[PDB]
């Protein structure tokens, strides 16, 4: 169980890291929106090209009040970095504790549960957009794969405790 | 403008604008991909 | 590309001694059948359970739902 | 058993829980959902290089000129817009001359130069010229 | 002419709220079943 | 099995005989035809 | 209106691409195996 | 065994000889293209009537590009020539080495393999088009069918010589 502990410690710290950087930057839209090529994110727009160069604006994000509401508050990619946040201190406490199975349990619905709040938040993201795609939202997509990754090795060594505990 | 500074123009009788002419000119082989948009399959995998 | 998809099907699923009563019910005759009952829409006896048999399952069911639909697409424009 | 599900196959097992069969509830709802939408109009999308003066001036592939003598050039020269100085920057140097003699030579130069010429000029003739034999010319942007 | 994620989203949130709901099920179950071997 | 196959909904059976298999296909290829072509404008009738 | 194989080349061209990876797959855990087994 | 390995034998020269001669003939497709009727094959065009019938021109080729490229130098069904006297070299060698059993397996693998890129040979050819076929396209299309059987065949010998062995 050594290797699947490593694995799942490494890819909670890197999904936690990509979904970070992902709220955090803004590369998330390559829109033209001032109009010269702009490259935007979750809170600021950004401009690539012309005079302004290095200057950041706000972003303004005013059935569709709900999901103006929902894109400006991103409720859902923080919500994702809170569970991923969750599941690495879970990851973190089994060790310290390792007759408490539940831990290691919590820990893989926490990553599940972040995944899909990242699907939702990706969802909202381009429903509400409606250009290209920058790197904060493939590294977001790449942060949902490896949580729903680490979250199908955590609940495997739960199983695996419990089996061995049977046996 | 340069020429009517030598000569007298009557009233416009049609109009016009400077336009671009160029010569004239099957979906690819993933075309069975075209009735959805690219974010629909991202998120279908997903 | 049913015959191919036949033959590759059996080929992948009965030829190593490694998996050897044989280790599934995919004969030539029966991955005929599973191809068949695949590409009519008629679900299937029997199913692949190794990696390479599921790629197959896998590609055959992408081409089979691109084919149905595009002739019941094309069919709805001729009637 | 996800997969086999959108394909609209099916598998040899079947979840038999409460939370499994509500999942595959959902799944198989929006496999109906997603796959009608799909493969409504399938067969029809199977069987379906400047856009712009900037178009043509950010690149160097296709060359452009105009009448020898006219309004059009005239326009190119005094022009104060970047996009349009640079058009004309191109078009002074270009060698060998792009200014034509006639709009029916330039028109010619088009049709002859296999999509490597473009020829502004006056959206009057532009029209006129393009509903005419052989069709082998079409105005682009505005 | 192709069809939109925004025309589609629904589905998507359906789906999402019915993976929830398994999961919670689920949870409640394995909580419940818990606590009573816990009792005997 | 015949009912099942029309309806395209399939049943717990299925022959492994080579006949019983000749009769299951050709049955299924008219099911796809029929099928096919009775449902391409089904609201359309039932609208009118 | 009779859609072509020029319309629908590519599924064929991820069959058959399919097809040879399974194949590849297959072998190599057959070579694997042999390995295996002959070191054994 | 013998009537098996027979089978094997014949329809593996079958598959090769029709391949070879469907790659080496002229009458693949009936086009009145040079516009006057003419048959046309894999590598040139000759006039089927008219006042110079039997002139032999060669066929000028030249995402798109190379689709061209593929078909003009048709690789696919040489590579399927190819594979198919691999196969048959297999299937002779194997009498010269009785023991080696991997030697039927890669016949069968070979026989497969060849059969698929006529497939695909087939595709480009078709695709590269945009009339009737002739008997060389039915020749190479023969030659498919046999190649799968052959491979079919040579497969389960290789299964039985097995089942014998772990007896």
């Amino acid at each position: 169980r050594g290797v699947q502990m490593l694995l799942t410690t490494v890819g909670a710290f890197a999904a936690f890291s990509l979904m970070t950087i992902a709220v955090g930057t803004d590369y998330w839209l390559y829109s033209r929106g001032v109009e010269v090529m702009t490259h935007s994110g979750l809170w600021r727009t950004c401009c690539l090209e012309g005079n302004f160069k290095g200057l950041c604006k706000q972003i303004d994000h005013f059935a569709e009040y709900f999901l103006r509401a929902v894109r400006a508050s991103s409720i859902f990619p923080i919500l994702s970095v809170i569970l991923l946040f969750m599941g690495g201190l879970c990851i973190a406490a089994s060790e310290f504790y390792k007759t408490r199975h539940n831990i290691i349990l919590s820990a893989g619905i926490f990553f599940v549960s972040a995944g899909l709040s990242n699907i939702i938040g990706i969802i909202v993201y381009i429903s509400a957009n409606a250009y290209s795609y920058g790197w904060s939202f493939y590294f977001g997509a790449l942060s949902f794969i490896i949580a729903e990754m680490v979250g199908v090795l955590a609940v495997h060594m739960f199983i695996d405790r419990h089996k061995q505990l049977r046996a | 403008l340069v020429r009517e500074e030598v000569i007298d123009f009557s009233k416009p009788f049609m109009s016009l604008g400077i336009s671009i002419m160029i010569k004239k000119p099957k979906p690819g082989v993933f075309s069975f991909l075209d009735p959805l948009a690219y974010e629909i399959w991202m998120c279908i995998v997903f | 590309a049913y015959i191919g998809v036949s033959v590759v099907l059996f080929l992948v699923s009965r030829f190593s001694p490694y998996e050897w009563d044989p280790p599934n019910e995919f004969g030539i005759f029966n991955s005929l059948w599973f191809s068949l009952g695949a590409f009519m829409q008629q679900g299937c006896d029997i199913s692949p359970r190794s990696l390479s048999g599921r790629i197959v399952g896998g590609v055959w069911w992408f081409f089979t739902l691109i084919i149905i639909s595009s002739y019941t697409a094309n069919l709805a424009a001729f009637l | 058993f996800s997969l086999g599900a959108f394909m609209q196959q099916g598998c040899d097992i079947s979840p038999r829980s409460l939370s499994g069969r509500i999942v595959g509830g959902v799944w198989w709802f929006f496999t109906l959902i997603i796959i009608s939408s799909y493969t409504a109009n399938l067969a029809a999308f199977l069987t379906v290089p400047i856009e712009s003066a900037e178009d043509l001036a950010k690149q160097t592939e296709i060359a452009y000129g105009t009448l020898d003598s006219g309004s059009t050039k005239e326009f190119f020269r005094r022009s104060k817009i970047a996009v349009y100085e640079k058009m004309w920057s191109y078009m002074k140097s270009a060698e060998p001359s792009v200014f034509t003699k006639t709009t029916a030579d330039g028109v010619a130069r088009v049709r002859k130069s296999k999509g490597k010429f473009a020829f502004l000029l006056e959206s009057t003739m532009n029209e006129y010229i393009e509903q005419r034999k052989p069709c082998d010319t079409m105005k682009v942007g505005g | 002419s192709a069809l939109s994620l925004s025309n589609v989203a629904g589905v998507f949130y359906i789906l999402v709220g019915g993976l929830g709901l398994a999961m919670m099920v689920a949870l409640i179950e394995f909580c419940y079943k818990s606590r009573a071997e816990s009792k005997r």
